[PDB]
């Protein structure tokens, strides 16, 4: 999980 | 002939109309911004949901923020007329009102009013939606338990105003996932509306962050429906  | 109602769209025109898909995945060295790993899961996915739904794709990948905009225009500038609506997908890296380029920031406002009702007149009185993946702040969310020209826009926020949006590096975004997967599900017998509401109810519960770092970590995510338009939409007919 990563954040744009 | 017999009573006639006009509480949705007309949907019936020869073509569904474009659907163009703007996936920027690596950004120039400079700007400092990360590549977003999953996101060509996320445009292979919207390809294939709108090729079902006979929408005409074109997919781009990493533009920058000047080819973000001649593109833009330069399909606005293109005859819609036998064209019932128009489908922008926007799978980049954003801030509050503003979506990245390669190379830089292109504010949303830019890209939305090639396509008002008074600059594309091939697509007045059409639905004109905008799907959008990217975040639009830096906020976490910790969970618990005569005709307007600015009408006839749908802006399908991938989460929050002010808020971080969710990708995962193998599934793809969140957000897009659902997308993808209740559109293929409810197409062919929900009002556009109710799906989206599907896909905020699957987003705000079949998902939640995991990360090694605390500040990350167990955080959940709401998407955010905006709407301008003016009747129902449903993308079959007949
Ligand atoms: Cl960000």
């Amino acid at each position: 999980d990563e954040v744009d | 002939s017999g009573i006639s109602l006009d509480n949705s769209y007309k949907m019936d025109y020869p073509e569904m109309g474009l659907c163009i898909i703007i996936n920027n995945k690596n950004f120039h060295k400079s700007t400092g911004m990360t590549s977003r790993s999953g996101t060509d899961v996320d445009a292979a996915n919207l390809r294939e949901t709108f090729r079902n739904l006979k929408y005409e794709v074109r997919n781009k990948n990493d533009l920058t923020r000047e080819e973000i905009v001649e593109l833009m225009r330069d399909v606005s500038k293109e005859d819609h007329s036998k064209r019932s609506s128009f489908v922008c997908v926007l799978l980049s890296h954003g801030e509050e009102g503003i979506i990245f380029g390669t190379n830089g920031p292109v504010d949303l406002k830019k890209i939305t009013n090639f396509f008002r009702g008074d600059r594309c007149r091939s697509l007045t009185g059409k639905p004109k939606l905008f799907i959008i993946q990217a975040c639009r702040g830096t906020e976490l969310d910790s969970g618990i338990e005569k005709i307007p020209v600015e009408a006839d826009f749908l802006y399908a926020y991938s989460t929050a105003p002010g808020y971080y949006s969710w990708r995962n590096s193998k599934d793809g975004s969140w957000f897009i996932q659902s997308l993808c997967a209740m559109l293929k599900q409810y197409a062919d017998k929900l009002e556009f509306m109710h799906i989206l509401t599907r896909v905020n109810r699957k987003v705000a519960t079949a998902f939640e962050s995991f990360s090694f770092d605390a500040t990350f970590h167990a955080k959940k995510q709401i998407p955010c429906i905006v709407s301008m338009l003016t009747k129902e939409l449903y993308f079959y007919h007949h």
